[PDB]
């Protein structure tokens, strides 16, 4: 685990996945990929994974998912908090994310 | 108001492009054809219309999406990270035509039955403008050589100036353009995917992927 | 140029720690915090015995040192152990009535765990209002199911809308704002043949 | 061709002014004439110099002799009576499975509470209809599954299969050319497949 | 049960019936020279829960997108019969997974 | 398209006889048929028709002929049949084979057979 | 019930002559017609109360409406001798008329 | 209003939009307007209005909704009927929906 | 982009006055305008501010006067009124009216205008 | 708490001249300057540190950082002669210098 | 840094071979590896690639079906295994890396397969 | 993608000055080149174009353009006894040259 929440600036979403939830049968994990636009290859920060629970016993969804959802299909870049705990993606470790914003100016992303 | 400068993304070098410039394809000079995308499609290529954006904001986001899919397309392990694309400038002339009024001109027209919602809102977002049969090099003034250096990341912008531009004060055509009615029948618009591109304007550019915009447009 | 002030009263008792504030709360600024000359008198009673307290992009210091405050890259106040944190309702107790804006266009988004689906409508390139809706809090929560849709639709295509908002309450999630927000109660589509827009 | 409804659908209380009640259509014309237990159940009923609007024409009856005339339509509402017929009847078949291969949507029906239709085509004709609907029927938990399918057909035009059941017939439509009967599964496939 | 992987493949058809008392749910994946893989997903065991719907979702958004998908399959324990669904991942747009 | 009927001859009082008529030309299973007589004196009188296959093969008559004569389909060999019961000292008359067409918004026939003869005597 | 009028009528060559044929009621322009040659064959003639059916030759022509309706031939030949009748479609049962004959001398 | 129920041919959606009710809660309206073919640039049969309710306590979409998205996306010709009820809408009356068919050709819709 | 203020003279102890501070070229609803002070034998000190439209038309006010001087706004005059409840002895000095900017995290003073003298005396 | 150094000070046309303004504790860059002509008007200098306020010719400028900002004319003209400030503006309530007289000889 | 392979073989039509190249001085996980044969009197061909840190690998269209490419971490060994062999497969078979970038640079000896 | 290289053999006078240019049927942005060496495994020579690595001698050179490319050889030794190859990676999958031996007189 990360002691402390990371913030990262610039990134895309690129890839969306589904899997069941391990450890109790009423939630699944919605996973996807992130990259900095423009980073280096060897950067730490070029390829990160990221999930978070969804609930089943009430249908609709999640403001997350509708956000998600529409940054995926139309590719804009967005600020994204991530930590402090982690789950498991694709057999290795992965942050839990906490709060979503779009990008909005060179005086709010970095 | 009419502007007087458009815009194009083409990946053609530039060496050859000032003793050339672009043509269209044929002789098909239909208007809703054209929008909805029929006349670009695979194998049934024949329009008589070249499309250009008179934003540059568009055209830059538009390359900075396809740099970046270079670098995805490494990493998933095909091609070297390295991209090369370009950003043009032409001079607006009488010959042009907006695409917006002409479409709404056509609706009146030929009444609400032959009408796509989704094709006006994709001629206003685009800002697109019609340069007929032919767009001649005499209007093209500068390029940007845009260059993407895979093995440290670094991005470099450099710029061109032709020997051949020649410089007059004309402005767009104002007035809409008139189309007859179509024979064909269309079932839907053609919309490239990340960004939402009009499938006439990115099949210039250049398998192609393509599928129907009033698919997507609502969540399933 | 400016920005809007939160208001003293949404100041949490218990911070986040480690950056992780509670469901349903966002952190503070430095810019909100040098405009509150009643929060700032407040905070002088609390903050004893040469700690240090963090913010969202910077550090603020105790009264053993004078309650200085000085600036920092975002994220660098989190590896501090206590966190200033706001919430992000409040009630005006105001009258409502149909207040509506025309010529608008939605170009922005944001969501976390427990909060609302928010936008900014933008005329002529410049904001103008914002709007939220949720579905597990407020009086109008029922609409979020059916406006999530049309709100969807008018994203994915430059159609301008006339936006309809309540203002009996008020919502402050978009840190550094200089626009307003309020609440969600209706979508209506442009029609200049009907005289709407 | 048309599809002549059954006589023990007809509705004690007609409507008043031309809102039949829901799950309820008016009758047409057509289908009275080519009747003869409805005509026969008109008299004995109808009395005095009682008049009666169909949605197509007029109804003389009661001393007048029975005599039917063709008009506009829905240009004659304004009467304080309108024939109204149910919609749905129970067949009391088996659980039949029947399918009709290649087919396109072309045409949608719905209305107040009731249920949304489709007409299939094969090269310019008629073949089948289907209906699903979130009120009542035996499929009524499919319907929040098949209905993304069909909107996607509808809009995509894509050349599918349909899985019908006869258990139920539907009469949603004026001047029918087809039978109606329950959806019950979609499939998109290639030639041969297994899988359909 | 023997559980594999598969990637970049692209889908190719989708069907929707009623096979005894519950619904249920079939798709085919697709690459070129190479042979097909088919799984199918049940209703059944699942109840008053939303995982159908939204697995039903996310495969129709991925069929109609025309984009490479990547998917998990568990062995059917008698041959020439669909396995059944455990996971699925949606390639990045315009291009291929890693 | 052709239409001729066949049986007949001479029948006695309760007796009774099936008649055929065998058609060609066209799809049997989807018009109508219907049969009429010509006792002496014109007076050309209607009695029954048979429906098509999407309303189920239905069937209407005229008068007070209900509980007496059936009409039957045999759609594998493009014939129909008619049945009659105990016939009356009166029926004897030419019965006529025809078929039904549907336009515009009513009914009405279009080809017509040679016909059949029954002379019922005691 | 229906009636018509004359029983018999009789012409020459290339002489018009016209039909009458009535109801009880207004029958809303659901009426036919018919011919019955001498012996053994029924030809329909018309069908609605205008139209005319295929292969029908064109100078046979019918018109009317409400209660009163007649057919016109512009001009007789041998071949027209034969027995007219009508039948209505308003509404079950269906009925015809008594005939009419047409003469040479 | 209008105390008789009147049928309209023609008909092609242009506009929707989306509002709440006002007399009371867990009630929702669905509104719209209408224009038909072959009318004049200044008649009165141009901009006919519609609406029709929604229930709150069922998730998911009714059947109308679905069909007046589908014609709207695909603008296509369409049956009405209207009245005799009267609903608000942007400060006008507007009459009610009550059954909807799309025409087929020149047979059932002339 | 220029202001003026109006008012003053000669004020009793216990007495109450209200000057006036008349602004022009500048939108009114947009910006932070505040009040200043200076002691003859003293420097500057700093009273107040009132917040703009955005924010709601909110004011602050130092301790050293608190519940003493308010100030309020006439949006159709474009006229900033200052309330003074009780005036001392201690209080004479030159009032200043002056515009607050915004810059990337701050506020800064860009105009005061001309001043004008208050005097209390007996 | 603030304070000034030189109290006053005089030189001539054509003399570099820095007056030194320091706080108490750290006040994170804002420091604004003012000058006062004798006619009563008060205009700004620089409001943000270092960076020059529209109007004021490019001769001013400032630097510093921590408790001690010094301002530095580049040089004195006969239209310089006024007193100047420095205010703070870090934390409510704000405090103002106590200003430095100017002469020319 | 180096690449050692095993030797030349000879084998019956019909059967399969499976070849090694073991690699040593640096991290394996994090580079790919490609796999090139050229036949005797006749140009370079690509057959194809493997990322041993994910573990996904892609062929080329005629050689789909065919062969399979396999890694082993504990001895830093990667294996080629080609089946259903015809007497127009013999080549010598080459293993060289990759950088995300710059250039093939190490190569390896012939190992000669003849059919 | 084809590629073409002439001629098949290359024959020279030592310390002279020789170019080889390969060819493509479609146009690519970048051409690497590979020396080889008979009876062992071939080595770099250049990569993206006029782009030396570490340890080759600087005694050689390449340049071109879009569908066509060469490779410059300035100072010719007997160790040059080798055979080139060319190779893109711009479309999947990547095409190599048949190779141009060279031989000394």
């Amino acid at each position: 685990d990360v002691p402390y929440v990371l913030v990262k600036t610039n990134m895309v979403v690129t890839s969306v996945a589904m899997k069941p939830y391990e450890v109790t049968p009423t939630r699944m994990l919605v996973c996807g990929i992130a990259a900095k636009l423009g980073a280096a290859a060897s950067s730490p920060d070029a390829h990160v994974p990221f999930c978070f629970g969804k609930d089943l016993k009430r249908p609709g969804s999640s403001p997350m998912e509708v956000m998600l959802r529409a940054v995926f299909m139309q590719q804009r870049p967005l600020r994204m908090f991530l930590g402090p705990k982690q789950l498991t993606f694709e057999g290795k470790p992965a942050l839990e994310l906490i709060r979503m914003v779009e990008c909005s100016g060179k005086q709010d992303c970095p | 108001d009419p502007p007087a400068t458009v815009y194009k993304y083409d990946s053609r070098p530039p060496e050859d492009v000032f003793q050339n410039g672009f043509t269209a394809w044929g002789n098909n000079d239909n208007v809703l054809d054209h929008l909805t995308g029929r006349s670009c499609q695979v194998g049934s290529s024949n329009s008589a219309f070249v499309s250009t954006s008179s934003s540059r904001r568009y055209t830059e986001v538009y390359l900075e999406h396809r740099m970046q899919e270079a670098v995805e397309a490494e990493r998933a392990g095909r091609g070297t990270g390295h991209f090369i694309g370009y950003i043009y400038e032409v001079r607006a002339d009488n010959n042009f035509y907006g695409a917006a009024s002409s479409y709404f001109e056509y609706v009146d027209t030929y009444g609400d039955n032959a009408g796509r919602i989704l094709a006006g809102a994709l001629a206003t977002y685009q800002s697109g403008y019609l340069a007929h049969r032919r767009i001649p090099p005499e209007n093209i003034r500068r390029v940007t050589r845009v260059y993407h250096n895979g093995i440290t990341g670094e991005t470099t912008t450099t710029e061109y100036s032709n020997a051949r531009y020649v410089s007059q004060q004309t402005r767009a055509n104002p007035n809409p353009y008139t189309s007859r009615r179509s024979v064909a029948s269309i079932v839907g618009t053609l919309v490239r995917m990340a960004p939402v591109i009009g499938a006439c304007m990115a099949r210039q550019a250049e398998a192609m992927v393509l599928v129907y915009y009033e698919s997507i447009a609502y969540s399933f | 140029p400016g920005i809007v002030i939160p208001p003293k009263a949404l100041f949490t008792q218990q911070g986040g720690a480690y950056g992780r504030c509670p469901n349903g709360t966002r952190a503070l600024t430095v810019a909100e915090l040098r405009g509150n000359a009643e929060l700032q008198t407040y905070l002088r009673q609390i903050t004893p015995g040469w700690s240090i307290y963090g913010l969202y992009d910077g550090t603020y210091l105790g009264q053993a040192y004078g309650g200085i405050i000085k600036d920092a890259p975002p994220g660098a106040g989190f590896i501090y152990r206590e966190t200033f944190c706001i919430t992000t309702i409040y009630k005006t107790g105001q009258p409502a009535a149909d207040h509506y804006y025309s010529k608008v266009t939605a170009t922005r988004l944001l969501a976390s765990t427990n909060s609302r689906l928010c936008a900014v409508f933008v005329r002529d390139g410049q904001s103008v209002i914002g709007a939220c809706a949720s579905p597990y809090e407020g009086r109008y929560r029922d609409m979020y199911d059916a406006l999530r849709r049309l709100l969807y639709m008018i994203y994915m295509s430059g159609l301008a809308v006339r936006v309809h908002v309540s203002k009996e309450e008020q919502y402050y999630d978009y840190e550094d704002a200089t626009f307003q927000t309020y609440a969600l109660t209706g979508i209506s589509l442009c029609n200049p043949a009907a005289s709407i827009c | 061709g048309i599809v002549i409804p059954p006589q023990e659908q007809i509705t004690q209380h007609g409507g008043p002014y031309g809102r039949c009640a829901n799950k309820t259509r008016a009758l047409t014309v057509a289908e009275l004439r080519g009747s003869g237990d409805l005509q026969e159940y008109l008299r004995h009923v109808t009395r005095g110099w009682s008049i009666f609007a169909l949605y197509d024409g007029t109804y003389l009856g009661g001393e007048y002799g029975g005599v039917i005339k063709d008009g506009t339509p829905g240009g004659a509402f304004d009467l304080k009576t309108t024939f109204c017929i149910m919609t749905t009847r129970n067949t009391g078949q088996p659980a039949t499975d029947h399918y009709y291969s290649n087919v396109t949507a072309t045409r949608l029906l719905s209305s107040t509470n009731s249920r949304l239709c489709a007409v299939f085509v094969r090269s310019g004709q008629p073949v089948i209809g289907a209906c699903t609907s979130p009120y009542d029927g035996k499929y009524w938990s499919m319907y929040s599954r098949l209905r993304k399918m069909l909107y996607l057909i509808y809009v995509a035009g894509i050349s599918v299969r349909v899985h019908v059941s006869k258990e139920e017939q539907y009469y949603d439509y004026e001047d029918a050319t087809f039978e109606t009967y329950a959806l019950t599964g979609i499939s998109i496939c290639n030639p041969g497949s297994s899988l359909c | 049960l023997p559980t594999h992987l598969y990637k970049n493949f692209t889908v190719q058809e989708l069907a929707l019936k009623l096979k005894g008392k519950n619904q249920e749910f079939c798709l085919t994946a697709f690459m070129s020279g190479r042979s097909l893989v088919r799984a199918c997903l049940s209703d059944a065991g699942h109840e008053h829960d939303t995982w159908f719907d939204t697995m039903l979702g996310f495969a129709i958004s991925a069929y109609a997108l025309k984009s490479r998908i990547a998917l998990t399959v568990e062995d059917s324990p008698y041959p020439g019969t669909p396995g059944d669904l455990l996971e699925l991942q949606i390639c990045p747009l315009n291009g291929y997974c890693e | 398209v052709q239409v001729v009927e066949s049986g007949g001859g001479l029948v006695q009082p309760g007796r009774s006889l099936r008649l055929s008529c065998t058609t060609s030309g066209f799809t049997f299973t989807d018009y109508y048929v219907s049969w009429v007589r010509q006792a002496p004196g014109k007076a050309l009188e209607w009695l029954g028709f048979i429906r098509n296959k999407v309303n189920g093969y239905t069937t209407e008559f005229s008068s007070s002929v209900k509980g007496r004569f059936t009409i039957s389909r045999d759609n594998s060999k493009s014939i129909l049949y008619l049945q009659m019961n105990s016939l009356k000292i009166e029926d004897t008359a030419v019965y006529y084979c025809a078929r039904v067409s549907y336009y515009g918004r009513g009914w009405y026939f279009d080809y017509w057979g040679q016909g059949t003869t029954l002379t019922v005597s005691s | 019930v229906m009636t018509q009028s004359p029983s018999s009528l009789s012409a020459s060559v290339g002489d018009r002559v016209t039909i009458s044929c009535r109801a009880s009621q207004d029958i809303d322009n659901y009426l036919s017609w018919f011919q019955q040659k001498p012996g053994g064959t029924v030809k329909l003639l018309i069908y609605y109360t205008s139209r005319l059916h295929s292969g029908v030759p064109s100078r046979f022509s019918g018109s009317g409406s409400g209660t009163d309706y007649t057919l016109t031939i512009s001009s007789l030949q041998p071949e027209d001798i034969a027995t007219y009748f009508c039948q209505q479609g308003n509404t079950f049962p269906w009925t015809f008329g008594g005939g009419t004959k047409l003469e040479i001398k």
